[PDB]
């Protein structure tokens, strides 16, 4: 979620790296909108999205998923999501 | 060791989502064996491919 | 036999790794006296033939060049061939091999060659040693080659008539242009290189003319050949065009799908997207 | 098929001789002679465990 | 693992290969970083070891170099080392390969030429190749070698008083003196190199101040160090490996069998040492 806060869940799966499918995909892939390289090395990227035209959120991806040149910088984002990423990456 | 062991060997097979890494390792093994039979680093019919059977019933 | 100027080139060094690329050009026979490897290395150009058309099988096709300058290149970068006044700045002389520099000096026919290098070598162990022999020997071979290229005198190879022309009409028609002055200042060797490379946009047959391009490809400056045209932006430069790897392709559902967009197009002839050097004017007479 | 192989000419190798010797030394102690028979027995067991 | 700076040297092309490589000591740890091969090649010196009685045959030892300059040559030909003031004048850098000239510009802090040639190379194909990272690896190596504090570790120690003066002991050898002031202004890498090379005439110890040769070998020089005997004729430096005179008006010398008679007697070696000034060491 971009901003909103979850409610009503009763159980959670802990993150594990294996969840992040590196889709081999087609050689050419074209993408649009804001893009933030999570890791060039692991081909990880984050992209803006909204559900129902009204539900701002960010989408993780891992794979070819080539895109416009207009690489955006982590600096710009909200501390909220930034903290969220900082943990969830679990570089630890 | 060159092959980007992001994981311990066993983890690879404990995963089943991948086929990529598995087929790569297998092909490399076959290459090494053939090389030990043949002191001549080489390549073959340059098309080959693989399947992971995943059921006992297969 | 070898005929590339650069097959002559060897120098004293610890090196036992001389990188001489000299192509089949050396044993071909067209008086370029320079292999395409160096046409590339120093001069960023490619040798071509105009298939001069004839109804007769005697097509009598003609030598040509095309340059490789990238569209993004500017100024000196677009300068193909400097004048004596500019080459020394244009090229990283000292980075270039010593004898190569000296050879360039002599091609420019500067006394400064002997003024500087022939003295400077004195201290060197190689100057002390027999290698002086080999050095001056290759020098003398080069001098001989230059004398063979020499047109200047009747007691020389070149003689009699000339009918090529340059400095062709500018669209904005700025008066004249010293291009023949530059031509004459350039060694007849360089002039022969120009003759080898530069198509005229018109050939006047004796009593007839044919024209082959709308407009000139190249332009000339007192400082050197300019890979540029009077007008607009530079044309799009035709861009320059085994171990194990991790990236191994995924399966796809074993389909070729639409061949058409490549099939019929490849059936259609694909353009020779190159930059042939047209600059100047030619005439013929009985 | 579950994959493609590019399947062109490819072979990997490495040459860090010192590195490899470091490996060898780390490996030195093990009485593999002993240790691998049980592995072969593992494969054996699996040969019949293959089927019930 | 290998450390000689001249083994770190690389050539931009396969030809002009940096062959005739470092002496095998490049695998050693010495803090010269020059191999002895290169030290012979460039500056007419060869390194050496003083055996010091550790109050005993016990291990105390110090490094030395002999110079290899001859007795006849003068001025520049006697020069051992330059300053940045004159390093180009001595090296004739243009004769040298571009990475060599680069590294000299490093030692002498000619950042102007360094950045100039770097910017020129940027777009060259061979510098899009990792030659940049190679050169900056050399940079990092020097950076470590001066990460040991260039002033504090080298000389501005907290045992500050354990100082070397290279000034001439002789009060009449007055061309020295401010040479020690110059020493501070030489780059610290070179200061350390000298601190290696140069034997003191004297050392203060809490045990004793002690004296090791009667008179100084050379003097500090106003651009870089030179075969610089404080006075008199240059001492005969022999040479151990063109239509000129080579007269040697030898004594007739008919006393044959000399060596077979005398060889047991001490065959005094001759190569010039490097005594200079006063070290101080606590206890
Ligand atoms: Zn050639
Ligand atoms: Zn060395």
């Amino acid at each position: 979620l971009a901003v909103n806060r979850l409610f009503g869940a009763t159980e959670t799966i802990d993150f594990h790296p294996n969840l992040l499918v590196y889709r081999q995909s087609s050689p050419p892939v074209r993408l649009t909108g804001d893009v933030y390289v999570v890791d060039k090395n692991e081909k990880v990227f984050l992209v803006k999205h909204v559900f129902s035209n009204t539900v701002p959120a960010y989408l993780l991806i891992r794979g070819d998923y080539e895109s416009s040149s207009d690489l955006k910088s982590l600096r710009d984002l909200n501390p909220w999501v930034q903290n969220t990423l900082l943990k969830l990456l679990i570089p630890d | 060791s060159t092959l980007e062991m992001t994981q311990p060997l066993l983890e690879i097979f404990r995963n089943k989502a991948d086929t990529r890494q598995i087929a790569a390792v297998v092909f490399s093994t076959l290459a090494f064996i053939h090389n030990r039979f043949h002191p001549l680093v080489t390549n073959f019919t340059n098309k080959m491919e693989f399947v992971v059977t995943e059921t006992n019933d297969t | 036999v070898n005929r590339c100027i650069f097959a002559s080139i060897v120098s004293f060094d610890a090196c036992i790794t001389y990188k001489s690329p000299c192509s089949p050009d050396a044993y071909h026979d067209d008086g370029w006296f320079i292999c395409n490897n160096h046409l590339i290395k120093r001069f960023k150009m490619s040798k071509m033939v105009l298939p001069i058309f004839d109804e007769d099988d005697n097509q009598f096709k003609m030598t040509i060049a095309r340059h490789l300058v990238g569209n993004k290149e500017r100024g000196i970068k677009r300068i193909l061939i400097p004048s004596a006044t500019n080459y020394q700045d244009v090229f990283n002389l000292n980075s270039m091999m010593q004898a190569e520099q000296l050879i360039f000096h002599l091609i420019y026919n500067n006394e400064n060659a002997v003024n500087t290098i022939c003295d400077n070598l004195k201290y060197t162990e190689g100057f002390t040693s027999n290698t002086q022999r080999v050095i001056h020997s290759v020098y003398a071979t080069t001098k001989s080659i230059l004398d063979t290229t020499n047109p200047n005198t009747f007691c020389s190879r070149v003689s009699r008539d000339e009918l090529r022309f340059f400095d062709v009409t500018n669209a904005r028609a700025l008066r004249g242009g010293a291009g023949d002055q530059l031509f004459n200042n350039y060694s007849g060797f360089l002039q022969n290189l120009i003759r080898r490379a530069v198509a005229p946009e018109y050939l006047q047959i004796d009593t007839e003319e044919l024209r082959f391009r709308n407009c000139a490809t190249c332009i000339i400056d007192e400082t050197g050949l300019v890979a540029s045209v009077p007008d607009g932006p530079e044309l799009y430069n035709p861009i320059r065009s085994q171990p194990n790897r991790l990236q191994i392709r995924n399966v796809l559902k074993f389909e070729g799908d639409t061949r058409e967009l490549d099939r019929t197009l490849s059936g259609y002839e694909e353009y020779p997207t190159y930059v042939p050097l047209f600059l100047g004017y030619q005439i013929i007479n009985s | 098929p579950q994959q493609y192989i590019n399947s062109g000419t490819e072979i990997p190798f490495c040459d860090d001789a010192e590195f490899l010797n470091r490996l060898l030394k780390h490996i030195d102690p093990y009485p593999l002679s002993r240790m691998y028979y049980n592995a072969a027995n593992t494969m054996f067991y699996t040969t019949m465990e293959n089927y019930a």
